[PDB]
């Protein structure tokens, strides 16, 4: 609780941030193959930029079949109607409004295919924004990818929303010895109990240094054993160290 | 006659008639082995003329 | 006329293409089509002799950067750049026969540089998490940074309504009277649409 | 001096044609007020076109555009090249939006407009000498870069102010031009050495904007306004948009300022046409003729024309 | 228990104007008329390959560690076999260097639901500008237009990949000397479930 | 309350001024005496944009 | 679901051979044996029904895209959670049972 | 000759010819500038008659 971590984090968030608005403009002009990866800004401007028109497009085609004709004389009714008998008239005007049925069908059935998949794509993105953000997800790399989630930020999009996921990633590793566990008397086997927890001794006995301390598996936070975080077994292995009353 | 041939290289081989409803099963799928499983057939109506 | 292109009219069929001969032999037939109907193998009746043919034309690929066609890649081994190169599968041409380290254009494991060098893209090494261990050696994470990814998503859609009537008939009575006859297709079509938005 | 300005940009020595714009005229040929912007009859529009030949300094050469109507939905232009070497005269051009400052000098924010990135991002080889120079000019939609081979760009904006990053200049090394003038070229000689540059006196616009280049692939030559110019339409007409079509675009001769016409002037079909050719010349035989009318009463009064059919059919208008 | 997952498709281009028209001036003259179809389907087609390609590059995650403890040797079975999952090793091919191909399940099963020559490898399109030979099928859609992309990635790749993920449980600590026994990873994973005394 | 920064300039980058995205106003089409635009096209055609 | 994928493509060549209400399938034979009005009229149907049929094989081609971006979605899911950690939610990963 | 024009309020301005094969793949997307990619293109035929 010592401050320095809060203030290198913050500054970091800091530098982050502002690299990564940085980014958001002229992305090109120093691109790598890896700056165009999977959950990268340059992916998500692109993937966005191609689906508004997509979705902008789709309805100028719907005007052109209107000019075509189908083996008729002209594409006007009202041409048709007024210049020639009503019988090859209302046949050819009967093959026009078939034809232009059948593609208003066809129209209709790509709208709600369409729908099904903006369906089931905003069930996910209402399921991901209720379990991402508003609480924490124990799922490793669910929210963001390959790290644990800490927060994330909420923008409004043309057509859609943005996320934007705070991943934390470590930089350095810490290599240590581990034990297993304790006998007292080869009998008595003093073993943790919680395995999120973990024991072990830093350095060896080489210079009596022989002090145990006990933190998690991602944290590194040395600090004394609790007799409380412990079990007693009545049966012992081998890798288990022999200690005695006295050292107790 | 109607029947099923198969050519390999311009080689006439496997000759295969289709004079019966297992025939016609047969040579309705160009597959000298047929697979275990349901198929549709027509009442046969050609007894009489 | 052999090994050339010509305009050629073999059996009531015309066409341009590059003829050559083959060292295949069959019996039957006097000329072989494939489902395209193209007439590629045709028999010399008199001696055997069967030739097939090609056509003079060829559709390729080309890699444009900035302003000018840097990259050609193709099946010939003749192009307008001066060096030819051969890879697995194809034939590639540049004026550059150097390294290319930068790609500018990268598919699979090719990538393209802009000065016109080609190579392997090499396979990108992902982060590492350590297994979950209960005895020996841990290495600890820590130090720990921020990253901050991006991600986009889409919920709705821009619904759109039209009157079949009024888009079939310009304001005719008739036409609509005529129409009456066949009208079930716009209440589906209506119905599923209004239904739909609400 | 004025020979290699107009030497920069190259003619067919067949050819003479008259330049309108905004010129270099003077050292310190300025304004005698202080506007800057424009509205009827502008003269005194700011620095319409800025030229550079010398320098103080010599650590490099930067030129900036902006404008008081201070619009940041437009493009920005931006230069910058090192001097002392040809080589190393190679100017990076930039028409995007820069964010820049409000006001002159890092002062005030920048601007919040900008969110694509650029249009115009490019290298461009310069020379550096006694009597070359290197200019930029803005005239409505077209922007034109005096700097070795013509540059022509179209993009609609407003532009009144111009700022230099190098404050070590002296008055006459910078020129800066607002109001256009009009200048008769004649170069016969298919290379730098131009014979004159007499100013132009009467019909000076309809010469500028009538007048072509031949070029030796037949080719229409950059920088034309072509107001007297239709598209070939059977029936309706695009009013905005873009299209593929066969046109009858490619020159093999082109006749302006005419007088022999009057004298019953025969032209074949067949055989090409005969007369001072504005440049280069072409050996084919015509497929269609192109008219430009400037008054229709000459044709009128006493132009008579008759067309004469392949059968021999006579038709006189 | 037995799942199977697809990830990818194979992509294909084609060519609208040599499709339409065999090299005629006047057919392509008469179809400038008409062209935004083609402009919307190419770029729809090379549009959605380059975006697949670029993400399925970046799926894929690779570690060195794994590579080196892929081998038999550098696994150490206790009670468990291994064998027909784990790679076979110390291969020298023309190149000379060491390589991993597939072991016995995964070999098996190519070679009993892929028949060789298939359209699964890839297809070298050399030969059919070569000619002197009756044209298969794949030359006649090459003639027509159709141009069948290379994978996107190899299977070698894939299989370098499963052999990098199924290393990463015995991967204990950095530089290990020897791989951590598999007994003592089912101990952790009985005992992170839930505590044992047995 | 009105747009921060990003998504101002996000707007302002993929979406064009007048484009389809802004609502549009009907009246213009049926109020004459101008050059109607593609949108009173397949107004008079029936196609209702909601 | 191998050969589901390895087909949809040979039919593709088949509508080439089709003709559509002319001569002929081939427009070079058509071409130089009769007028170019109605050789031209006639191709003009040919190219029509053609870029038809393939804006439906590429209509069918980001369909297709479509799903096996959601499969491939879940997939990367499954194989980050199942496999490289322990998952919570029984029968979850492979069914009916602790994994 | 065949060219690509662009037309603004009944006015011919930004010329474009086509023959050259870049000027072919420009006029071929209707685009006065394209973005960098992978373009197909057809081998030239029209040298010998
Ligand atoms: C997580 O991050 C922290 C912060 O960076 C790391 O702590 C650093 O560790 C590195 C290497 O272990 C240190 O680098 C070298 O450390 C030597 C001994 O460290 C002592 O002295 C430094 C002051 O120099 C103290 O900061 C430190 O706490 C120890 O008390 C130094 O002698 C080395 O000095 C060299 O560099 C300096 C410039 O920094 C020169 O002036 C010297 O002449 C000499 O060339 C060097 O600094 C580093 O100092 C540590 N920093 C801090 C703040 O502790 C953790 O190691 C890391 N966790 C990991 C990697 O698991
Ligand atoms: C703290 O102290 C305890 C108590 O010593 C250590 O635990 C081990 O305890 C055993 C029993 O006292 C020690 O003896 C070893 O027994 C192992 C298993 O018992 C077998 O004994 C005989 C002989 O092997 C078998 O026939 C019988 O079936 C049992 O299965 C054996 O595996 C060991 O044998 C080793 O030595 C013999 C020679 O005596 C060799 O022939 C064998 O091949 C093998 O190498 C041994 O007999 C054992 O020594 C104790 N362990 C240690 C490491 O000393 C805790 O281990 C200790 N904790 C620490 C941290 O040191
Ligand atoms: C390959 O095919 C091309 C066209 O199909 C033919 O034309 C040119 O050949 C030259 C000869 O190698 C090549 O271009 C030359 O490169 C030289 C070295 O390149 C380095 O340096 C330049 C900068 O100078 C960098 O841009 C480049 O990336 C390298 O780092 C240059 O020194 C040459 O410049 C010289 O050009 C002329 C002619 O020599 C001189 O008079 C000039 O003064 C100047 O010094 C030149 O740029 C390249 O292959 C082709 N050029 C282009 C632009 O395509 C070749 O004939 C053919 N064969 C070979 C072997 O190249
Ligand atoms: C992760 O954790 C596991 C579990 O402990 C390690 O496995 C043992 O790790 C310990 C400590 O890391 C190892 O002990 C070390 O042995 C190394 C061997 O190098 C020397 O070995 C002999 C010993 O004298 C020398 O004769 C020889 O020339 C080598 O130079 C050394 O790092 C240490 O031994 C001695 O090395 C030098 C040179 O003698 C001395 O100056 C030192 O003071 C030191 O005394 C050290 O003792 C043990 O061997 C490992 N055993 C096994 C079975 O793995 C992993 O090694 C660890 N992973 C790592 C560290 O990457
Ligand atoms: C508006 O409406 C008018 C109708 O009034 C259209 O005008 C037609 O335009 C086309 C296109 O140019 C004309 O077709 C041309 O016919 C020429 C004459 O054909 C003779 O030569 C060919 C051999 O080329 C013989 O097969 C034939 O039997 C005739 O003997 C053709 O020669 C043209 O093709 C060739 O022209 C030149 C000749 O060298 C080549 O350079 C070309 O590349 C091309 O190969 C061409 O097909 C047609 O004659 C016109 N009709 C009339 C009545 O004038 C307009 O096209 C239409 N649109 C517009 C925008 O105006
Ligand atoms: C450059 O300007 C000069 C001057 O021409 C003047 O302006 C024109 C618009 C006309 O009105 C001219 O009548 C007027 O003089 C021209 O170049 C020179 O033109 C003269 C013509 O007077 C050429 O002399 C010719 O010489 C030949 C060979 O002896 C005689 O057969 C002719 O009868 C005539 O006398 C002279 O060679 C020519 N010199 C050069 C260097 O151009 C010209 O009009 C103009 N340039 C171009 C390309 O038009
Ligand atoms: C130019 O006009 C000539 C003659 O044709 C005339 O114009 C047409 C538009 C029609 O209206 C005709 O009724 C009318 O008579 C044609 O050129 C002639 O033919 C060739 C073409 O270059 C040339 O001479 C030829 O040379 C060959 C090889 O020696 C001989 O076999 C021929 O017999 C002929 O002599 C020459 O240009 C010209 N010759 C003659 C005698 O007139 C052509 O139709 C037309 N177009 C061109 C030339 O492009
Ligand atoms: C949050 O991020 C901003 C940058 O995105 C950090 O700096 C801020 O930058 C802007 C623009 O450069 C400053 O605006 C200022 O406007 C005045 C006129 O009102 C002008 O005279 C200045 O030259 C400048 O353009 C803004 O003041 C500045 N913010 C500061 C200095 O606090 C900002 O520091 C970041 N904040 C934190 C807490 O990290
Ligand atoms: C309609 O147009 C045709 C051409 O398309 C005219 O035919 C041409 O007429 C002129 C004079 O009428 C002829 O010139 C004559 O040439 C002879 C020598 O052959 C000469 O002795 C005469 O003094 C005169 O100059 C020319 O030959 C002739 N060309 C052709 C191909 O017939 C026709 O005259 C026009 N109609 C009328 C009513 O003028
Ligand atoms: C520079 O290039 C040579 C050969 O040119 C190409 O190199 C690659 C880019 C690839 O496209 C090859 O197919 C080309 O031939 C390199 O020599 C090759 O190196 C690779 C591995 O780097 C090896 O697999 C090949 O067998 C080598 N071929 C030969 C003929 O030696 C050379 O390594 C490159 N240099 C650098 C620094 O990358
Ligand atoms: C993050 O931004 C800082 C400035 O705020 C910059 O110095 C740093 O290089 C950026 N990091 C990356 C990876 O771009
Ligand atoms: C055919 O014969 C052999 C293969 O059978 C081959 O090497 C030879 O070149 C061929 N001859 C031809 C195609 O004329
Ligand atoms: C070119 O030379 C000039 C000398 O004044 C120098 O200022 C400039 O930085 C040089 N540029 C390059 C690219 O070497
Ligand atoms: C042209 O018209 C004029 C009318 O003033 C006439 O004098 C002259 O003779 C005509 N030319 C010819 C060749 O007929």
């Amino acid at each position: 609780v010592l401050q320095r971590n809060q203030q290198l984090l913050a500054e970091s968030f800091n530098s982050a941030i502002g690299n990564i608005t940085s980014a958001f403009e002229s992305v090109k002009e120093a691109s790598s193959q890896t700056s165009r990866g999977l959950n990268t800004v340059a992916h998500a401007l692109t993937k966005v930029q191609e689906v508004v028109n997509s979705q902008g497009a789709a309805l100028t085609q719907l005007t052109v079949q209107l000019q075509h004709n189908f083996q008729a004389i002209s594409s006007s009714i009202d041409d048709i109607y007024s210049r020639l008998d009503i019988l090859s008239a209302d046949v050819q005007v009967d093959r026009l409004i078939t034809g232009r049925l059948s593609a208003l069908n066809a129209f209709v059935a790509q709208t709600l295919t369409k729908y099904t998949e903006v369906q089931a794509s905003r069930k996910l993105a209402q399921q991901k924004v209720n379990e991402c953000v508003k609480s924490q997800s124990q799922r490793y790399g669910f929210c963001g990818g390959d790290g644990e989630h800490i927060f994330s930020l909420v923008q409004a999009a043309p057509q859609g929303l943005l996320f934007l996921h705070t991943v934390l990633v470590p930089s350095d590793f810490v290599d240590v010895i581990a034990i297993a566990g304790l006998c007292v008397n080869d009998e008595i086997a003093l073993t943790l109990r919680e395995p999120g927890l973990v024991l072990f001794t830093h350095e060896l006995q080489n210079h009596t240094a022989t002090e145990y301390f006990v933190s998690s598996r991602r944290m590194f936070e040395p600090r004394k054993p609790t007799v409380s975080d412990f079990v007693q077994i009545e049966s012992c292995v081998v890798t288990y160290v022999n200690l005695t009353r006295d050292q107790l | 006659v109607d029947a099923l041939i198969e050519v390999q290289g311009t080689a006439i081989q496997r000759i295969l008639y289709c004079d019966d409803p297992v025939s016609q099963l047969k040579c309705s799928q160009v597959a000298f082995d047929l697979d275990d499983g349901f198929y549709p057939f027509s009442s046969r109506n050609l007894l009489s003329h | 006329t052999l090994d050339v292109c010509t305009k050629y009219t073999i059996y009531g069929f015309k066409g341009e293409g590059i003829i050559t001969l083959t060292n295949s032999s069959f019996l039957a037939g006097v000329y072989y089509t494939s489902d395209s109907g193209q007439l590629l193998a045709f028999k010399n009746v008199t001696s055997g002799a069967v030739y097939s043919v090609t056509p003079c034309s060829f559709s390729e690929q080309a890699a444009y950067v900035d302003d000018d066609i840097v990259g050609v890649i193709s099946s010939l081994s003749s192009s307008t750049f001066n060096s030819t190169r051969e890879l697995p599968g194809f034939f590639y041409h540049s004026n550059d026969g150097s390294n290319c380290t930068e790609p500018v254009l990268v598919y699979s494991n090719i990538g393209v540089c802009k000065s016109g060098s080609i190579g392997y893209v090499p396979s990108q090494s992902g982060q590492v998490k350590i297994a979950p261990t209960v005895t020996g050696n841990i290495s600890i994470p820590t130090n720990f940074s921020m990253s901050i990814r991006t991600e986009y998503l889409q919920l709705y859609n821009t619904p759109v309504s039209v009157d079949c009537a009024t888009y079939v008939c310009n304001g005719n009575s008739r036409c609509k009277q005529l129409l009456t006859q066949y009208t079930a297709a716009c209440k589906t079509i209506e119905s599923a649409l209004q239904l739909s938005a609400r | 001096n004025f020979r290699r300005f107009f030497s920069k940009f190259n003619v067919q020595a067949p050819a003479v044609v008259v330049l309108g714009g905004y010129l270099p005229i003077g050292e310190n040929q300025g304004v005698n007020s202080t506007w800057y912007c424009a509205g009827q009859h502008p003269t005194a529009s700011g620095v319409h076109g800025i030229f550079v030949s010398h320098i103080r300094g010599g650590h490099g050469f930067e030129i900036g555009i902006s404008q008081e109507p201070f619009d940041p939905s437009g493009y920005q232009l931006y230069l910058h090249k090192a001097t002392n070497g040809n080589t190393n005269a190679t100017a990076r051009l930039r028409i995007c939006q820069f964010p820049s400052i409000k006001t002159l000098g890092p002062t005030a924010n920048n601007d919040v407009t900008i969110g694509r990135n650029c249009l115009f991002n490019k290298a461009i080889p310069a020379h550096m000498s006694e009597h070359s120079v290197v200019g930029i000019t803005w005239d409505n939609d077209r922007v034109t870069v005096f700097s070795d081979k013509i540059y022509y760009f179209y993009f609609k904006n407003d532009w009144s102010r111009v700022a230099t990053k190098c404050y070590n200049s002296g008055g006459c090394a910078m020129q800066y031009v607002y109001e256009p003038t009009y200048y008769m070229l004649n170069v016969t000689s298919a290379g730098e050495d131009g014979i004159s540059y007499q100013p132009c006196t009467a019909n000076c616009i309809g010469y500028a904007a009538n007048v072509f280049a031949t070029e030796p692939n037949g080719h229409i030559p950059e920088g034309f306004s072509f107001n007297n110019w239709f598209l070939l339409s059977n029936d309706s007409t695009l009013v905005h948009g873009k299209v593929v079509s066969n046109q009858p675009l490619l020159v093999n001769c082109l006749l302006a300022i005419p007088k022999i016409y009057g004298l019953g002037q025969f032209f074949s079909f067949n055989q090409t046409i005969d007369g001072v050719c504005n440049g280069a010349a072409v050996q084919r035989a015509p497929e269609a003729l192109r008219f430009n009318i400037n008054d229709t009463s000459v044709i009128l009064a006493e132009g008579s024309i008759v067309l004469h059919t392949a059968l021999g059919t006579n038709f006189s208008f | 228990r037995t799942e199977y997952l697809q990830l990818y498709n194979t992509p294909v281009s084609v060519d609208c104007a040599t499709y339409v028209c065999n090299g005629n001036s006047r057919c392509k003259q008469l179809l400038t008329q008409y062209t935004a179809a083609c402009k919307t389907i190419e770029s729809a087609l090379q549009l959605s390959a380059r975006l697949e390609s670029v993400e399925v590059n970046s799926m894929l995650t690779i570690s060195e560690e794994a590579l080196q403890l892929a081998t038999i040797s550098s696994f150490n079975g206790d009670g468990y076999n291994f064998t027909n999952v784990l790679g076979v090793s110390v291969y020298d091919p023309a190149r000379g260097r060491v390589v991993q191909k597939r072991s016995f399940i995964e070999d098996l099963l190519f070679n009993k639901v892929v028949t060789n020559g298939l359209g699964t490898v890839d297809e070298d399109y050399k030969r059919c500008s070569n000619g002197r030979s009756v044209a298969d099928l794949v030359c006649a859609q090459y003639y027509s237009g159709v141009m069948v992309l290379p994978g996107v990635v190899d299977a070698e790749k894939l299989h370098m990949y499963s052999a990098s993920l199924i290393g990463g449980m015995v991967l204990g600590g950095f530089t290990a000397a020897a791989a951590l026994p598999f007994s003592y990873a089912v101990q952790a994973r009985l005992n992170y479930l839930a505590l044992q005394t047995d």
